[PDB]
């Protein structure tokens, strides 16, 4: 009621029906629904279609002629092509150094120029979410569990249908669970598997925790015009100093936030477990670092301060992530498919609720009396099923038979 | 794959898939003045 | 950062072998080499085990030390044993390596043959526990003969044994 | 099933460039490090570096500057270069794999046979016959020669033998 | 071979033939054909003519 397309999904009612089921009791699992699988392919969908019309990339695998936080950034000059296809320009823009790659110094080429060519995102489409109600066919519920100490399987009792979800925000996150639902009493522990270490553990908050971000560096866009009707959006000169970007979490609410999680932790672990907390341990930067989208710029911010704690059992300071900015994205890892973003003018502010974490037991011992837990991410259905864990989709089979004493004449 | 780059290669051609255009000949591909083909993968 | 383990073991057949690591903040994992053969891994964990691998192999870790026991070694499995820890900086450390052997042949003292030239060369065949030290320069690994015993060669002489020193 | 297939040249001069090339066979590209490692007899195992699909590398820093790893996902095949091999660079390489995601208890899959290289200074020498009772062999090269010692690789890079009787 | 005529693109072409070029040929069994051929024209005798 931008990529995300509101033209085909069709209008919902004003107001919903929501009919409390008395005296029903129904099986749930979480970790084993249909509706976040056809979600993640209808993300996937909705996405690939608003880069159709978009201009393809290929003439710009060229040799980049490329100079000099510190490092960061390249000066590149190259050739370009014009409108007018007997004629040639001399270009420069600013690229970064996690998108270009040497040829074997100052002789460069971009990092997709092997595998393909990246398909530029259009200026005028926006990459913010925006709630999505998913509605049942004819014939077809959708029983939502109303329980507030649900642990996503098992038995819930409070069951009542709906006719359509509430608002879902498709936010791509990694490590921390930006813009969703919070829970109503306390901190919740969900995992497919406690005792298993290789299973991920979804951790939903009661309260959220902000955060703030800056790209200080006064961009400016400048329009290299490829062809007839194609442009490709550079980074010109940037006006005043060139400062890394960052964003920050107060100290005073992740600690204690950490306290409610550690002790909704040691129910699962043991009442003397020392409760530690690790960065990370992964290999690739979408998985190392905290992948998120602010403003239309894609941040990975280093989160090694806020995960650095241990808990033993027994007022302004904020922690400052510096976080890097990549402009190749390859986001749902489809082998040979990248896409380019083009600069954002002036300065970029992130304001976003932390609720929730994706957590990743390291073990090692079937009697331990410490543990460890590193944040994880990687596949993006985790991202979903913190949302769509108290739906469940059923038919509806009106027929039946029963004795009863009378006959037809 | 850089497109201001060129190299100089060679192949094994078949003689029925092959045309003149006039110590070597210039040839060209049979199908160069009615289509464009697509490799099977 | 070093991770540190002994050069060798040496058993009986029908007996369990110990091997243990040093110098571990995270869980480490076991893998098994053979001449000739690529790398398998026998503990993937501090205790786990993987499909395919007999329950002969048991691991455990206490503390900064990883121990792994072999129960019933037998003629098989003779082969040398790598550790390996996770690090942050460098990504993936291993240790300097455990040679596992058997002896299923008693022992045998080596026969030393010296040859004055200027080069001098000491020849040492006919000993079954391997790990033999000259001293007086260029020393072989000590391969193994036609009749399952072991000779080695050096260039330019003293040998020391298991036991015993023999001077020429 | 993955298979991985190691393919390169066994003789290398020295303060060149060593290059393989590990082809796979079976599933796909995505979601696995690619990863490279050499078994030396005289440090013992070694892990040289990854690579991520997308073209993200993680490189040893003991190796850090002189090697490079690189992808063909259009052809499911992956090469490693390393740049001024000394004689102390023989060993056998293997290429493995990893699941992508925690490296914390990860350990490597999939390995491949294993191909030798050998980085020697190769002067091609004629054998010198020195009687002794027995004889030796002072200086040669390459490997084989019949006349029954194993050959001594020297600090030089030539082989020598002897015989007894 | 494989020629990278752009990016993430292809071109396999045929590289040097090891040992001799052969032509390539069919082998059709000889008595089996003259049977089945004898079959056919008995059939084709009696739609066309004895
Ligand atoms: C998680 O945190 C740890 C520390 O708590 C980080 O490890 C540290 O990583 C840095 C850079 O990667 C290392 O600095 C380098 O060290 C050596 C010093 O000999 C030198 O080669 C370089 O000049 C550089 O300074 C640092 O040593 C290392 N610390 C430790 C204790 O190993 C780790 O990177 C974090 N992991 C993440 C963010 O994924
Ligand atoms: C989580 O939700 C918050 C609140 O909706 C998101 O912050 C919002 O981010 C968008 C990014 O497009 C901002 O819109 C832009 O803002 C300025 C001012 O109008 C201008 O550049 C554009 O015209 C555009 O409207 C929006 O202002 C901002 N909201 C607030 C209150 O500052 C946040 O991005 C979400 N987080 C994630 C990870 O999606
Ligand atoms: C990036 O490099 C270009 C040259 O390729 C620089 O542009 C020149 O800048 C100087 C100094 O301001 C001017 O005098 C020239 O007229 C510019 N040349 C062109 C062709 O525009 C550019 O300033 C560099 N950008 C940086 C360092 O941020
Ligand atoms: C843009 O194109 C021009 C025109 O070709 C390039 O300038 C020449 O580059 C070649 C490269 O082999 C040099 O040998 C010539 O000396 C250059 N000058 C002239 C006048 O021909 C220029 O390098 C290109 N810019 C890039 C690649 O960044
Ligand atoms: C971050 O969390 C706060 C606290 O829950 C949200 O503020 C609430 O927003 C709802 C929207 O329906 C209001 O009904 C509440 O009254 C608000 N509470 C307070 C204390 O202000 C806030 O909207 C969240 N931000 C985002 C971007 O989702
Ligand atoms: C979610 O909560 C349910 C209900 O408490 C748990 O289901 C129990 O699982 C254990 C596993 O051994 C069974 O023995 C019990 O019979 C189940 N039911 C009850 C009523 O206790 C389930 O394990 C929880 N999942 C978590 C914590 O991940
Ligand atoms: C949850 O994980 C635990 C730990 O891996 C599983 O318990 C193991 O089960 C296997 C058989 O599947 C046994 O061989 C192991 O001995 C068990 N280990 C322990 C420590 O008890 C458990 O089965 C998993 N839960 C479910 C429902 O599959
Ligand atoms: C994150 O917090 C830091 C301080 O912890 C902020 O940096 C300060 O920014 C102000 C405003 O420009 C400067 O006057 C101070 O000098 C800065 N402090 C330091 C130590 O450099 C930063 O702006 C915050 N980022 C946000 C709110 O996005
Ligand atoms: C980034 O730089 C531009 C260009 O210098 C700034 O735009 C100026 O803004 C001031 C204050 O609003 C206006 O009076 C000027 O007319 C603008 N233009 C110029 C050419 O000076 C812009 O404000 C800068 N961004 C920030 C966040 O400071
Ligand atoms: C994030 O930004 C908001 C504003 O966007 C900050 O809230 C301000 O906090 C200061 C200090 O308490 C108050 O004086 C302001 O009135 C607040 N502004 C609003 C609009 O509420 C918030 O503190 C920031 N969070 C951080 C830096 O962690
Ligand atoms: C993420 O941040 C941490 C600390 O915020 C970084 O660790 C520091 O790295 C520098 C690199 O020069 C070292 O000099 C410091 O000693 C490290 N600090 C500590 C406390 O160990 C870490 O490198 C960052 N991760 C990156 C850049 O990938
Ligand atoms: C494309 O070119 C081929 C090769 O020249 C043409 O094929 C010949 O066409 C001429 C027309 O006079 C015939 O006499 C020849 O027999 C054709 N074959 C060969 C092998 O030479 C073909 O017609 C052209 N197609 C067009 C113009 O549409
Ligand atoms: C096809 O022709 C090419 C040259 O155009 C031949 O390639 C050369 O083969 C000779 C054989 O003696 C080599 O010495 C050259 O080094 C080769 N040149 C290049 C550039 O590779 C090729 O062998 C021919 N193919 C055949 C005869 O099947
Ligand atoms: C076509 O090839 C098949 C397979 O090679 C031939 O079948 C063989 O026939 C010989 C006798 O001619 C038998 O001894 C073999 O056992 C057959 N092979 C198998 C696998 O059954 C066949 O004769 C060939 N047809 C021809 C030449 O017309
Ligand atoms: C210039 O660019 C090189 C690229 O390798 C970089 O290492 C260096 O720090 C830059 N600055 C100077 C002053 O050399
Ligand atoms: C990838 O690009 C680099 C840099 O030009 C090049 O050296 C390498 O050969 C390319 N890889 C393939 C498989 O073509
Ligand atoms: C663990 O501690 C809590 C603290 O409230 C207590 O209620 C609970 O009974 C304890 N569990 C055990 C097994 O002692
Ligand atoms: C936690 O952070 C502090 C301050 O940033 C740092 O000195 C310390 O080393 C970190 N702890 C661990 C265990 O790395
Ligand atoms: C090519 O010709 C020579 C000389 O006739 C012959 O000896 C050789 O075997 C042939 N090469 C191959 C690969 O068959
Ligand atoms: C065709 O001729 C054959 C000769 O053997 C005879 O048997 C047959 O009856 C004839 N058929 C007809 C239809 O005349």
């Amino acid at each position: 009621d931008n990529v995300w397309a509101t033209h085909a999904c069709v209008p919902t009612d004003p107001n919903p029906q929501e009919i409390h089921l008395e005296n029903v009791t129904e099986e749930f699992n979480m970790w084993k629904n249909n509706m976040v699988e056809q979600m993640h392919t209808d993300i996937i969908s909705l996405w690939d279609q608003s880069l159709k019309p978009c201009v393809k990339l290929t003439p710009l695998c060229v040799t980049l002629q490329c100079t000099n936080m510190r490092g960061e950034l390249k000066n590149c000059s190259f050739n370009m092509t014009t409108e007018l296809r007997d004629k040639k320009q001399k270009v420069y823009s600013l690229f970064y150094r996690l998108d270009v790659v040497q040829i074997n110094n100052k002789e460069y080429r971009l990092i997709n120029c092997n595998t393909s060519a990246c398909t530029q995102a259009c200026p005028k489409v926006s990459f913010e979410p925006i709630p999505i109600h998913y509605c049942a066919p004819a014939g077809f519920a959708i029983l939502k569990c109303k329980d507030k100490k649900f642990n996503g399987t098992g038995p819930c009792p409070s069951v009542s249908t709906v006719q359509c979800t509430h608002g879902i925000k498709p936010v791509v996150s990694t490590q921390l669970l930006l813009n969703g639902s919070l829970a109503e009493e306390e901190v919740m522990i969900r995992s497919e598997n406690i005792t298993n270490n290789a299973k991920n553990i979804l951790v939903q908050f009661n309260t959220p925790v902000q955060i703030n971000c800056t790209r200080p560096n006064n961009n400016t866009r400048k329009s290299i015009r490829i062809g007839p009707g194609q442009a490709f959006y550079a980074t010109g000169d940037i006006i005043g100093d060139i400062r890394q970007a960052h964003c920050n979490v107060s100290k005073a609410t992740w600690n204690e936030t950490l306290g409610k999680v550690v002790k909704q932790l040691r129910k699962h672990f043991g009442n003397n477990t020392i409760i530690r907390f690790a960065n990370s341990s992964g290999g690739d930067l979408e998985v190392t670092t905290h992948s998120f989208n602010c403003g239309g710029e894609f941040f990975y911010c280093n989160t090694s301060g806020l995960f650095n704690s241990t808990w033993i059992s027994n007022s302004n300071d904020s922690i400052t992530l510096p976080c890097r900015i990549k402009q190749i994205i390859n986001m749902w890892q489809r082998i040979g498919q990248c896409m380019y973003a083009p600069p954002i003018q002036g300065v970029i502010r992130c304001v976003s609720n932390i609720t929730g974490l994706i957590l990743t037991r390291d073990g090692g011992s079937t009697n331990s009396t410490t543990e460890t837990f590193r944040p994880g991410g990687g596949d993006m259905r985790d991202n979903w099923r913190s949302e769509l864990y108290k739906y469940k989709v059923v038919k509806i089979e009106p027929l039946g038979v029963a004795p009863t004493r009378c006959k037809r004449r | 794959e850089l497109r201001d780059k060129k190299q100089k290669v060679y192949s094994l051609f078949y003689r029925l898939d092959v045309v003149q255009i006039n110590s070597n000949k210039e040839y060209r591909l049979i199908n160069c003045n009615t289509s464009a083909c697509t490799q099977a993968c | 950062y070093e991770l540190t383990q002994p050069p060798s073991v040496s058993v009986s057949p029908g007996q369990t072998a110990t091997i243990t690591c040093s110098g571990a903040s995270t869980n480490v994992c076991w893998y098994q080499v053979k001449p000739g053969q690529s790398p398998e891994v026998v503990i993937f964990e501090n205790y786990k085990r993987p499909s395919g691998i007999p329950d002969r192999f048991s691991g455990s870790k206490s503390g900064s030390t990883a121990t792994l026991t072999i129960r019933g070694t037998q003629a098989i499995d003779e082969a040398d044993y790598y550790c390996q820890v996770w690090d942050s900086f460098s990504t993936f450390v291993f240790g300097s390596g455990t040679q596992v052997t058997v002896l299923g042949q008693p022992k045998a003292n080596p026969t030393v043959t010296l040859f004055p030239p200027a080069t001098l060369v000491c020849l040492i065949s006919d000993f079954y526990p391997g790990a033999v030290t000259v001293a007086w320069v260029e020393t072989t690994t000590p391969s193994k003969q036609s009749n399952n015993k072991y000779a080695a060669s050096s260039y330019l002489c003293q040998v020391t044994h298991e036991g015993s020193t023999v001077e020429k | 099933q993955v298979q991985l297939q190691e393919s390169g040249p066994g003789v290398v001069k020295s303060s060149e460039t060593l290059s393989l090339t590990c082809t796979v066979s079976g599933g796909s590209m995505g979601g696995t490090y690619w990863s490279w490692l050499r078994l030396s007899p005289g440090k013992g195992l070694e892990w040289i570096g990854y690579i991520f699909h997308t073209g993200e590398t993680n490189y040893s820093p003991s190796l850090k500057g002189r090697v490079s790893i690189s992808v063909d996902t259009s052809e499911d095949q992956f090469s490693l270069r390393l740049r001024s091999v000394t004689a102390a660079d023989t060993a056998v390489y293997f290429c493995a794999s990893l699941p992508r995601g925690q490296l914390v208890n990860a350990y490597f899959r999939n390995w491949g046979r294993g191909s030798l290289v050998s980085v020697t200074a190769a002067s091609t020498k004629g054998p010198s016959v020195f009687p002794l009772l027995g004889c030796l062999v002072k200086d040669y090269f390459p490997e084989p020669v019949t006349v029954t010692f194993p050959a001594v690789l020297q600090s030089s890079g030539l082989y020598s033998l002897s015989s007894v009787v």
